[PDB]
């Protein structure tokens, strides 16, 4: 559980914000790309799996399952790659609610940005550093350390 | 343009 | 020093790499950008800050130090940014000989990659991933599990 | 294309 994350896609301004979700901690890392594809997916899990000790990944749809490419850059960077099927039914909902909160963040944001992934990124940031008293980016530490430990 | 990512 | 981060631009392919160092660690986080602008140095530094707990940076040049969009995003983000001088004379030789074994890495994946960013984050993955003992990822969420608690 | 990135 450290090392389990969950992709998660959604749509804003025509373009789609691909987001990894650290499951144990709430914590994200999120892009827009202007649409979702093996290759795009691929190299955000390549670009996570150098930042954080990445050792499962939940996909967000069976596309991204199947892809060739997804399943050479998890390959490539150590990840078991897996389905997202919500064997847990309360996942859902926790991800609908986590797009919903980050579109509202970023509609907060929006006017102090040129382009959407600078609002995005504001987004990222606001959410990880948010007391709900600890932050998701002081709980993903935490965890990890405990388990390096 | 007065913007945090464009200060133009 | 949990909150201390470097920027360091190299060249490669006519394209820059743009990385952050943080400093106690040495664990790295980087991107390909066409040239070197205030602009994505600012975007840069909002993707870090909203992923690790920037407390300053140390930016790579003068020209970066003085860009009104940096300085808007550091404001932005919470970092205070400072020079990059090598008031240690160490840090040069340290940045240098970071920059020549990224290269050297980049060269051994290059030819898994269709496009140089990729390679670049194969190479982030892999010096972030190296024990030298510990990795610098593993050093990096010690150093600041050590700090939160 | 054979590419980590690419497999195409
Ligand atoms: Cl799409
Ligand atoms: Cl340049």
């Amino acid at each position: 559980s450290p090392g389990i994350w969950q992709l998660d896609c959604t749509h804003l301004e025509g373009k789609v914000i691909l987001v990894a979700v650290h499951v144990a901690s709430g914590y994200i890392e999120a892009e827009v790309i202007p649409a979702e594809t093996g290759q795009e997916t691929a190299y955000f899990l390549l670009k996570l799996a150098g930042r954080w000790p990445v050792k499962t990944v939940h996909t967000d749809n069976g596309s991204n399952f199947t892809s060739t490419t997804v399943k050479a850059a998890c390959w490539w960077a150590g990840i078991k790659q897996e389905d997202g099927i919500p064997y847990n039914p309360q996942s859902q909902g926790v991800i609908e609610s986590m797009n919903k909160e980050l579109k509202k963040i970023i509609g907060q944001v929006r006017d102090q940005a040129e382009h959407l992934k600078t609002a995005v990124q504001m987004a990222v940031f606001i959410h990880n550093h948010k007391r709900k008293g600890y932050s998701a980016g002081e709980r993903i530490v935490d965890i990890i350390a405990t388990d390096i430990q | 343009s007065l913007k945090i990512d464009n200060e133009d």
